[PDB]
């Protein structure tokens, strides 16, 4: 509808997630769930930069975006 | 234990503010009785807020609270709207302002404070006894009350202030009955003028004068009583010299009175009839006096033009007085016009031509203060409507200044309520209703507008609020009369002649210069050669040389490099001659600050400082402007240490970027969610330098300075700041005074986009060059590269590795050469500098074990390679071996060839530098692997030890050169820096570039960004810099913001008004060349604090190559092909080469080949 | 020459209030080109009709809820609204209007638009009557306006300011020669300058009427207001002291003869002797170089230009 949309998208393609959506509280629920998901998957990731960059992965890895 | 000195202080402060929020609160509803029942609910959170004080206090002398506390505070809306009803002049002071004034319910003394903000022209109330009997004005003088104003424990703020109301304008009558009185006795008015209120003076003067008129009118004579006055006048000139200061602006005042009623007196003489006498006479404003009123507060009347208008007799003080122009007559009989029938007198011509003065001028004729305000592209509907229902219960005069500003929805919007105000003042309406809400309206008031046409940015007026208004063009201004007259009141021994050669002179000089756009010597030109003759009176005396001493210093700064040599010719063949001041103090004070900050005390340079010291002595704004990198900050820098040094007076600055920030954030927001107004970043300064908490702001001067780029729509809300108003005029109808030690800068490039109502208005300072040698700033740079860090030892034989004789033709030479991306070699010594530093003090630890031969060669190598890669360090390959041939040819020392490099302690190249790949076949999916070649080695070696020097980056090439990718190579070896990547967009701005960095750093107080890590640097990689747009005024914000960030260090938090530190972040940056379309060119402000280098396309061999290791990797799969590994190589390179010569850009827009498709 | 056709195959010519009083339509949208405005002619109609209007001005959310609730209330009970500028509030008059619109016997809406502003909305345009505000072009047309709108000194005064008025209009619709620039003498003026003159014959009671005060003020004040170059302030300066210079003897008009009033007359005959005066003068047809003592080339030029591009306009419709 309007070029914010297409930054946002130029934002996910160029990276492989948006920092926007993620801030703060929503950051924390982020970690906190993908801490939990990462030790119910049984990976052993504490710290945060390491835990991140798996979602980077996993989201560049199963993620197509079609224009 | 800085950090936790630090935290105390943060929490002393948060106790302060929570303290004076309960006191606040206790005295509006804590305190007083009875108080508690308008509000039951908000009587029940204040007693729980009691209670978390009383807990928090037991707590500290044994956050939450602050929180519930600003929670409570929006519960207190309607007790201020209702409080404010009571008392109509509280529309223009704060929320927290009345919180103070209410809850100070028996100190009477936080009134006077906030009285300047009411009133207008009354800064202190002299209280004796718990009773009020002074009331003082802003120039000092003390108006004595008629009666004492007793004081009581009971009353609150309202009900006294409007007895103190009502007895200023008894007061002001009782002294001008009396004064009238000893007129009509015969006296002298010398003896009257040290007496009484300036007020009484000069209206009985005035009221006299009209007398006496219409009494030679009725005959035919003049001689006698122009001769009375012309003596009066001498009398007054006479006692002028021998008395104080009030007094002297007093009689200056009268004077000017008494001065034009001289000019009235001539004109009626001269003529020949009776009919064209009586014209004269009706034109001219006549006071007039009932004798049957009983009333006392409308017994003296102002006639002009057979219509009559009613002296409200408000105190106005001493105000300066303009000069009685022609002009200033018919604009007095069109607003006496357009107000016999309650319209709205409008005011509309070229900038800097007398209409805000005039209106001010008016209203103080007619005896009330004129509040002004300053319309903004923020003001919409209900803040304007705000400010109308506020002045209609006053009933003081509003003039909206500028009000072209507003948005034209806004300003057919306010057509109806301006309509509505009109019609309730003709017909004699006792309420009228706007925001859906009745008030009372004063018969009192009027509105008055001054429109500034013609301008860029500005919307026009819909015809039916133009109807509702009567335009008056202020063309042509009355230069001359204006000049000759304030001469003669400044005691000069000729005016006339020299007012005529002043005026004379200015013509000459605005008609035969190089007509550029910041050329402007109208009225505003003339008022501030004025200003700054009068003080040079005690060092020159009043005659020709200081009037000429005046114009140089307040020309000669704004003027061009052939435009001062036309200035001198004129000034020397229209005037006599030119004693020159010594000024021997300030320009030791000057030298001495230069020796401290390294800088080179050159002729330019000192000429600029004494320039700037000169226009600031009495100029309080001033505009820096020249080309990208003069040494404006420099130069604003070392007059601030040398004035520090010279008086003893404590200077403290604010660097503040003003396309940086929004105008929500710069000047402040009313948050529509609560009616509830948030201050901005400037308005935050103002309001804290105002305040004055500390009380260490009295005696130290304060400077903001802008450094950016003068948008109009961001520096015209300043019109009511920079000029003789210096009142700031919020939305919400605040109005900060401008303290006369506030003193506003601007630093920027070009003045093309900005307006003459922002350049005539402040002093101007044109750099037409360069201020600095080359030499001396290489030099300084080595200075502060020495003092940023045997040692000794060292700093000696790196200083004479320099040979400067040898660098400035090489300097010279280079400007042959091709450039991308346009920045002067004056900019391009900084990386020079700091690589050949850094690079020394890296290699100093093998320093001490060789000889001094091989020492001297390699300091010199090193040298070679940096400015190499400094001066030609954005070039292409054939620029780059041409400007190497060219620095090996200028310097027995070590040659440097394309690819000489020390190696870990000799000469060697990248030859032996590379080294073998054993790429797998599973590896190539990996998006970092890096085939190295010469090239990539070298760029990524230099990429390395740039970044290493604590710089900035820029590098620049056709899309897929391997920008990123070198980058990448280079950082992901290393153990120290971490990459994030950001990608702009034609819509990027400095939230997404915060939000990109808030899940990488932390905030700590010391504010400080720190990077996460303790350890790691964090490079911050802004991809694309080319692509964020300009807004309409050729500005960008997130170049500017990167500007702001590799410079300064810093930038200003946006919600909170404070200033953060960067510590260990580096900006590293690519962008495509500015000639490919969809490219936008970008300010030389920005690439003057980076490098910039050069990633080309690599040769179709190397390709050949580097896909030649591809294809093997690729066929150890199958193993009977391995001898077709480089045919495949071959034909895909050729393929490439053939797709790109063939299918251009020309063809579609998406056409853009690279290797990324290989 | 090309008013001829309309004075001879035209017998009938419909004003703002013809059209209001036969139009079945209860929605009419005014127009008029950029610096004047037709808000005061529907004051008057108003007025005449005995009506109340309500001016609401469009441009804010505030302005739009009360005009929502005005014309839902105009709607139930009866009575005149109006709206001002609704270019500046297209989004609304996109949405809410053309659905109110599309979707009593004394409700009546009057809109006014721009005609060099931006596009209104075709269905909401169609669906309502046009009208478009304009000057007069007939100098005597606009004195017999002047005067239909409005001791015998006052009513005298009074005919002297409505032919200046008129003269100084038709002047000024003469770009090159007329004046330096396009300015525009709206209503306003004339009240101003009528209020000042009633304001000077009722404080000078002794019938020596200052005629330098009363030329000066209105040359100055109320007429020269908007004037900006100096030729335009001396050329309405001279203009002023040809028609208000008080002589018994007075030639406004190289055909016309105004007799200066008696001491013995009422109002109400002297209007009557100053209409007949008025309605014996016939137009003449070079009345645009004649009346207004201009050279005649500048005109020539300027009706020819005008006539060149009516005529091109109606040979190039005319052909299909
Ligand atoms: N007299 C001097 N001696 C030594 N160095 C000088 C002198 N004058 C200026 N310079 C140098 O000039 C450089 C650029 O000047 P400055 O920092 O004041 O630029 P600026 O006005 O802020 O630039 P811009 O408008 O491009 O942002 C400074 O780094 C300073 O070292
Ligand atoms: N007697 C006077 N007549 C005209 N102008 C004067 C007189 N005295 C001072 N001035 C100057 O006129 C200027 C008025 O500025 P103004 O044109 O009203 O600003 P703006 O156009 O923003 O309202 C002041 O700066 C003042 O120095
Ligand atoms: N050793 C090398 N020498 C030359 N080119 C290379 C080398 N390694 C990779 N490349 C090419 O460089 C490209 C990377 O370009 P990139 O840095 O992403 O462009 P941009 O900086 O515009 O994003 C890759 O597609 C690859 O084909
Ligand atoms: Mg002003």
């Amino acid at each position: 509808l309007e070029t914010a949309f297409l930054e946002r998208m130029n934002t996910l393609l160029a990276n492989a997630d948006i920092p926007d959506l993620f801030q703060g509280e929503e950051y924390d629920k982020l970690l906190n769930n993908l801490r939990n998901k990462t030790r119910s998957l049984g990976l052993l990731l504490d710290t945060e930069q390491e835990l991140y960059d798996w979602f980077v992965g996993e989201i560049a890895k199963n993620l197509h975006v079609v224009f | 234990l800085e950090s936790k000195l630090t935290k105390l202080s943060e929490i002393q402060v948060n106790w302060v503010e929570v303290q004076f929020y309960w006191l606040d609160l206790y005295g509006i509803l804590g305190e007083n009785l009875d108080i508690q029942n308008f509000l039951p609910l908000e009587t029940s959170k204040f007693k729980s807020l009691t209670s978390e004080y009383k807990m928090i206090t037991t707590r500290a002398f044994q956050k939450l609270t602050i929180d519930s506390l600003k929670m409570i505070k929006s519960s207190l809306s309607t007790f201020l709207e209702r409080q404010r009803r009571q008392f109509p002049r509280f529309y223009f002071l704060g929320n927290d302002d009345l919180l103070k004034i209410i809850g100070s319910g028996k100190h009477h003394d936080q009134v006077s404070k906030f009285m300047k903000k009411m009133f207008g022209s009354i800064e202190s109330i002299i209280f004796f006894e718990d009773s009020i009997t002074g009331v003082r004005s802003v120039e000092g003088e003390v108006l004595n009350l008629n009666e004492k104003i007793e004081l009581k424990d009971s009353i609150q703020a309202q009900e006294w202030l409007n007895i103190l109301d009502t007895e200023i304008k008894l007061s002001v009558f009782t002294q001008f009955r009396d004064c009238l009185g000893q007129l009509k006795d015969g006296t002298d008015i010398e003896v009257v003028v040290s007496k009484y209120i300036f007020q009484a003076i000069l209206l009985s003067a005035q009221v006299m004068w009209t007398e006496l008129v219409e009494k030679c009118l009725q005959t035919n004579e003049f001689s006698k009583y122009w001769k009375e006055v012309d003596m009066k006048i001498k009398g007054l000139l006479d006692k002028l010299n021998k008395s104080s200061d009030n007094v002297k602006k007093k009689i200056e005042a009268l004077l000017v009175e008494y001065l034009h009623f001289n000019n009235v007196i001539g004109q009626l003489k001269n003529c020949s009839t009776k009919e064209e006498a009586r014209l004269l006479w009706a034109k001219v404003q006549k006071f007039y006096q009932k004798n049957d009123t009983l009333d006392d507060l409308n017994s003296v009347f102002i006639s002009q033009s057979g219509y009559l208008l009613q002296y409200k007799f408000e105190y106005i003080g001493i105000p300066e007085r303009l000069i009685y122009t022609p002009l200033l007559l018919v604009g007095f009989a069109t607003l006496t016009d357009s107000l016999h029938q309650k319209y709205g007198g409008c005011f509309f011509g070229p900038a800097g031509t007398g209409k805000t003065e005039t209106v001010k001028a008016f209203g103080q004729n007619l005896g009330r203060v004129v509040v002004v305000f300053n319309c903004d592209d923020s003001f919409d509907y209900q803040v304007l409507s705000r400010l109308l229902v506020g002045i209609t219960q006053i009933g003081a005069w509003g003039c909206f200044d500028e009000f072209n500003r507003l948005d034209e929805k806004v300003l057919s919007a306010v057509s109806a309520n301006i309509q509505q105000i009109q019609n309730g003042l003709q017909v004699g309406k006792s309420h009228i209703t706007l925001l859906e809400e009745e008030t009372p309206l004063s018969p009192h008031t009027a509105v008055f507008i001054t429109l500034n046409p013609g301008y860029n940015g500005r919307s026009e007026l819909p015809e039916n609020l133009k109807k509702s208004f009567r335009e008056f063009s202020m063309k042509s201004p009355q230069s001359g009369t204006i000049a000759e007259m304030i001469l003669q009141i400044m005691g000069f021994e000729d005016s006339k002649s020299l007012a005529s050669k002043i005026v004379h002179f200015l013509e000459l000089l605005s008609s035969k210069c190089s007509s550029m756009n910041h050329y402007h010597f109208g009225l505003r030109t003339l008022k501030g050669v004025l200003r700054n003759c009068s003080p040079l009176v005690s060092e020159f005396g009043e005659g020709e040389k200081t009037v000429v001493e005046s114009l140089k210093r307040v020309i000669l700064p704004s003027l061009g490099d052939t435009d001062e040599l036309v200035f001198k010719d004129e000034l020397s063949k229209i005037f006599d001659s030119a004693t020159p001041l010594n000024s021997k103090a300030i320009v030791q004070c000057l030298k001495d600050a230069g020796q401290r900050s390294g800088f080179s005390m050159s002729e330019e340079f000192l000429k600029k400082c004494m320039q700037f010291y000169y226009m600031q002595k009495t100029q309080q704004a001033l505009i820096l402007v020249g080309k990208a990198g003069c040494g404006k900050t420099a130069t604003w820098k070392t007059v601030i240490d040398a004035m520090a040094i010279f008086d003893g007076h404590a200077n403290v600055v604010y660097v503040i970027d003003t396309k940086v920030l929004t105008k929500e954030s710069l000047y402040g927001s009313m948050l529509k969610a609560t009616l509830e107004w948030r201050d901005g970043l400037f308005t935050s300064i103002l309001r804290r330098v105002n305040d004055d908490i500390t009380g260490t702001f009295k005696n130290s001067r304060i400077w903001v300075v802008f450094d950016s780029d003068l948008d109009p729509e961001y520096v015209e809300a300043m019109n009511s700041v920079l000029d003789d108003n210096k009142i700031l005029t919020l939305p919400n109808g605040e109005r900060l005074p401008i303290p006369p030690n506030f003193r506003i800068l601007f630093e920027t490039d070009n003045l093309d986009h900005t307006t003459p109502a922002t350049i005539t208005r402040c002093g101007l300072l044109w750099f037409s060059t360069d201020v600095c040698s080359i030499s001396s700033k290489i030099d300084h740079l080595l200075n502060k590269s020495y003092e940023a860090l045997e040692l000794d030892k060292l700093k000696d034989l790196i200083s004479d590795s320099f040979d400067m004789a040898s660098l400035t033709n090489i300097f010279t030479c280079s400007n042959d050469l091709v450039h991308i991306l346009g920045v002067r070699t004056f900019n391009k010594l900084e990386t020079a500098v700091q690589l050949a530093v850094h690079l020394i003090s890296s290699y100093r630890q093998w320093f001490q074990n060789l000889d001094d031969k091989s020492l001297k060669d390699v300091i010199t190598l090193l040298i070679k390679r940096s400015l190499l890669y400094a001066l030609a360090g954005d070039s292409t390959g054939e620029s780059q071996r041409a400007f190497i041939q060219t620095i090996n040819t200028y310097f027995d020392s070590q040659e440097l060839s394309d690819y000489s490099t020390i190696v870990i302690l000799s000469f060697s190249s990248f030859c032996s530098e590379i080294p073998s790949v054993s790429l797998e076949a599973h590896e190539v999916m990996r998006p970092d692997i890096v085939i190295p070649t010469i090239d990539t080695i070298k760029h990524e070696k230099i990429f390395y030890d740039l970044l290493n020097s604590k710089r900035g980056i820029i590098l620049c090439g056709p899309p897929g050169s391997g920008k990123t990718m070198i980058m990448n190579n280079a950082l992901r070896n290393s153990s120290l820096y971490d990459v994030v990547g950001i990608n702009f967009s034609k819509d990027t701005t400095t939230e997404h570039i915060l939000s990109a960095l808030h899940r990488h750093t932390n905030y700590v107080t010391t504010l400080t960004l720190l990077p996460k890590s303790d350890i790691k640097n964090l490079v911050l990689f802004c991809d694309e810099i080319n692509l964020p747009k300009l807004d309409k005024y050729g500005s960008q914000n997130v170049v500017l913001f990167l500007r702001q960030l590799m410079e300064k260090q810093g930038f200003w938090k946006t919600p909170e008004n404070k200033w953060v530190t960067i510590e260990r972040i580096h900006i590293v940056g690519a962008c495509n060349p500015p000639t490919d379309p969809g490219r936008i060119p970008m300010s030389e402000r920005f690439t003057r604090h980076a490098a910039i280098l050069y990633l080309g396309y690599p040769s179709g061999k190397s390709l050949s190559q580097i896909y030649e290791i591809y294809y093997k990797a690729i066929f150890k799969l199958v193993p009977e092909f391995r001898s077709y590994t480089e045919p495949f190589a071959r034909a895909s390179v050729h393929l490439y080469n053939e797709c790109k010569a063939r299918y251009s850009t020309g063809l579609q827009s998406h056409y853009l080949f690279s290797p990324r498709e290989l | 020459a090309l008013n001829w056709f309309k004075n001879e195959f035209f017998v009938d010519e419909w004003n703002i209030a013809d059209v209001v009083a036969n139009s079945e339509n209860n929605y009419f949208t005014m127009a008029s080109e950029r610096d004047v405005d037709g808000t005061f002619k529907l004051i008057e109609l108003a007025k005449a009709s005995k009506e109340s209007l309500k001016i609401i001005p469009l441009g804010s959310i505030e302005n739009l809820n009360y005009a929502q609730e005005e014309i839902s209330k105009s709607k139930i009970e009866g009575g005149w609204i109006l709206l001002q500028n609704i270019q500046m509030s297209l989004s609304w008059v996109k949405t809410y209007l053309h659905k109110h619109v599309e979707e009593h016997e004394k409700f009546k809406m009057f809109m006014t638009c721009h005609l060099t502003g931006d596009k209104l909305p075709a269905p909401l345009l169609q669906r309502t009557d046009r009208v478009v505000y304009e000057d007069i072009p007939g100098i005597l047309d606009t004195v017999k306006d002047l005067w239909g709108s409005q001791g015998v000194w006052s009513v005298y005064c009074t005919f002297l300011l409505s032919w200046f008025h008129a003269l100084i209009t038709a002047r000024t619709r003469l770009v090159p020669h007329g004046f330096s620039k396009k300015y525009y003498f709206n209503d306003c003026d004339f009240q101003f300058a009528s209020v000042y003159l009633e304001n000077v014959l009722a404080t000078n009671s002794t019938n020596n009427i200052p005629w330098a005060q009363v030329r000066d003020h209105i040359a100055t004040i109320v007429y020269g207001g908007k004037i900006d170059e100096e030729k335009d302030l001396e050329v309405v300066a001279k203009l002023c002291a040809h028609v208000f210079c008080g002589s018994d003897n007075l030639q406004i008009v190289p055909g016309v003869r105004i007799p200066q009033p008696l001491l013995q007359q009422s109002e109400e005959e002297e209007r009557a002797r100053l209409t007949a005066i008025l309605s014996n003068t016939i137009e003449p047809a070079d009345s645009l170089s004649s009346w207004l003592q201009l050279p005649r080339e500048s005109i020539l030029d300027y009706e020819r230009l005008q006539a060149k591009e009516v005529a091109s306009s109606t040979e190039q419709l005319l052909q299909e």
